[PDB]
């Protein structure tokens, strides 16, 4: 049960610097090759670096030279990723990922994925979601299935997270990537089909989550007598 | 530097068929030290981080199904889904490790043609009256669980056509059944929204017969 | 230790002095040549045909600290006119499989198997990490907690020139654990 868990997403200015930290669970990461693998928007996989904690030694791509460091703190099992100078071209997921050692390579089987740090470079300000509900009714009512929902408004950077009666609704939750709007902040929407004799009974609540802002925010999406 | 490349770039195949995905290397990446190549293969689904299936071109990771199978050696490589099931769409992506700068190849997207159309379920969302607070209204119209991917929703309001006010979101395919689904949000100041009474969408969609309207007057119910 | 795919050849055997006929009495052992964490043999000026030939030229890599590079020079066949057509390096697939001592013989054996973490990367400065280009290299690890010494052979003995005989080049890697 080897996991790596991230620093959370943010928007920094151009020009200036983010660090991402990376901490392994189930152990040191002492004896693992950890590399550092960013994703732009819609586009493929692009290996920032890489550095072995055991021996302090550190590679980097061409494209990050004098840009990049990678660190190291032992005691606490984490590992830092410290990108300046940031370019409107730098924002995109970064990964970190750990490989156990074989055949001479720290590098041979990169099994271990932190979930990825989303950083978005731009000078807009972080700004926190309002949340609304999407009411079931007759008019979101097909057969014996009503759809109801979250509409989760105006938020920046992305992104925000949406679960449903804190994961114990996962069957039939649609959540839409993000748009972004002409006013430059993102909104997307959560959606889920129920049974409409559920409606009564059953409570549903859209647990909405936007790191950058702190903001946390439970939902209940009441039917109306409609 | 190694240069990959994959091919196809998209690949769009039935259920139970047999999907080959390739990569090459501009280099050799086989050590002749050890007989090994320093190849690994990647599968990611939306929302997720990379996921390693492969491993020096043939070696499964632990818990692979065996119809996933990777092949080849020196430059050229192939991945192997036999048996292709629903919750096979990803993205594939090849990876050489044989020497820094480690690259990848520009990835592969898997998705799964269904045989047959499959209708949405249409569902039409008013504002909330505490989005109304806020001065704007937002109308949404769901789309649940279609498929082909191409569909139309136009916005009536009063029965005059909208445009440019109006913007959409589409899921990825999804693991089980594999179709789509589709939100329209309609965006009105409130002063707007409060002028009108009719809010309609109307759903074109090769699954349904004709085109199909959901409506709602606004402040009745 | 090992994975599925690595094998070596269990049937091969050898030994230090291999056909010379010299005794271990009468090696020319000798150090690396160590500068900061690299420690090289070179044998480019030690195997050609001489008189007295064949002479056992013995490099000694004596590792106890961290993150030692270990590098060893084998001249190739043809690299001179003449001096050294039979020229042979044991283990072919060096560094990745060496040898060990089996009861006065020299056997082969997986380095990976030998010292956890050590680092045998494929190519070095764009050549392959096989005496087929040379030149091969290690980096030993932080850690190492088994002491284990292994050998490679860069043998000459069998090149003519001038009724002069080559040299047989032996490396011996003596690691003692540290950084417990
Ligand atoms: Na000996």
């Amino acid at each position: 049960q080897v996991q790596l868990v991230q620093s959370g997403a943010e928007v920094k200015k151009p020009g200036s610097s983010v660090k991402v930290s990376c901490k392994a669970s189930g152990g040191t990461f002492n004896s693992y090759g950890i590399s550092w693998v960013r994703q732009a928007p819609g586009q493929g996989l692009e290996w920032v670096g890489g550095i072995i904690p055991s021996f302090g030694t550190a590679d980097y791509a061409q494209k990050f030279q004098g840009r990049v460091t990678f660190t190291t703190d032992t005691s606490t099992s984490t590992a830092y990723m410290e990108v300046s100078s940031l370019r409107s071209e730098d924002t995109a997921v970064y990964y970190c990922a750990g490989s156990s050692w074989s055949s001479g390579t720290y590098y041979g089987r990169s099994a271990y994925w932190g979930q990825g740090t989303l950083v978005t470079v731009s000078s807009a300000s972080t700004k926190g979601p309002s949340v609304f509900p999407l009411a079931p009714s007759s008019k979101s009512t097909s057969g014996g299935t009503a759809a109801l929902g979250c509409l989760v408004k105006d938020y920046f950077p992305e992104p925000v997270t949406v679960s449903w009666n804190s994961g114990a609704l996962t069957s039939g939750v649609h959540t839409f990537p993000a748009v972004l709007q002409s006013s430059g902040l993102y909104s997307l929407s959560s959606v889920v089909t129920v049974p409409s004799s559920s409606l009564g009974t059953q409570t549903y609540i859209c647990n909405v989550n936007h790191k950058p802002s702190n903001t946390k925010v439970d939902k209940k999406v009441e039917p109306k007598s409609c | 530097e190694i240069v990959m490349t994959q091919s196809p770039a998209s690949l769009a195949l039935s259920l139970g068929e047999r999907a080959t995905i390739n990569c090459k290397s501009s280099q050799s990446v086989l050590y002749s030290s050890n007989n090994k190549n320093y190849l690994a293969w990647y599968q990611q689904k939306p929302g997720q981080p990379p996921k390693l299936l492969i491993y020096w071109a043939s070696t499964r990771e632990s818990g692979v199904p065996d119809r996933f199978s990777g092949s080849g050696s020196g430059t050229d490589f192939t991945l192997t889904i036999s048996s292709l099931q629903a919750g096979d769409v990803a993205v594939y992506h090849c990876q050489q490790y044989y020497s820094t700068p480690y690259s990848f190849g520009q990835g592969t997207k898997l998705e799964i043609k269904r045989r047959t159309v499959a209708a949405p379920s249409v569902f039409i969302f008013p504002p909330s009256d505490e989005q109304l607070k806020s001065g704007t209204a937002s109308v949404v119209c769901l789309l649940n669980n279609f498929y082909p991917r191409e569909a139309k929703v136009q916005w009536k309001v009063d029965n005059a056509l909208q445009s440019g006010n109006s913007q959409e979101s589409v899921t990825e395919q999804d693991s089980k059944d594999s179709t789509y689904s589709l939100s329209s949000t309609l965006t009105l100041s409130k002063a707007d929204y409060e002028k009108h009474k009719v809010y309609a969408c109307e759903v074109t969609h090769q699954g349904l017969s004709s085109p199909v309207t959901k409506s709602f007057n606004r402040g009745e119910c | 230790g090992v994975d599925e795919l690595d094998k070596i050849d269990l049937s091969y055997e050898t030994t230090e002095s291999g056909d010379t006929a010299v005794s271990e009495d009468s090696y020319d052992k000798y150090a690396s040549q160590n500068t900061n964490k690299e420690y090289v043999c070179d044998f480019t000026d030690q195997l050609k045909p001489t008189e007295s030939g064949p002479k056992v030229k013995k490099c000694e890599v004596k590792v106890n600290e961290p993150l030692i590079k270990v590098k060893i020079i084998c001249p190739l066949k043809g690299s001179v006119e003449k001096l050294y057509d039979n020229i042979e390096y044991v283990p072919k697939k060096s560094p990745y499989v060496v040898l060990t001592k089996e009861e006065t013989k020299l056997k082969e054996k997986l380095l990976s198997k030998l010292i956890y973490g050590l680092l045998i990367s494929p190519t070095v400065n764009e050549k392959e990490n096989n005496f087929k280009e040379g030149v091969i290299e290690f980096t030993l690890p932080p850690v190492v907690h088994k002491a284990t010494v292994f050998y490679f052979i860069c043998d000459n003995s069998k090149t003519e020139d001038d009724n002069k005989k080559g040299n047989r080049g032996i490396v011996e890697v003596y690691v003692e654990p540290y950084g417990g």
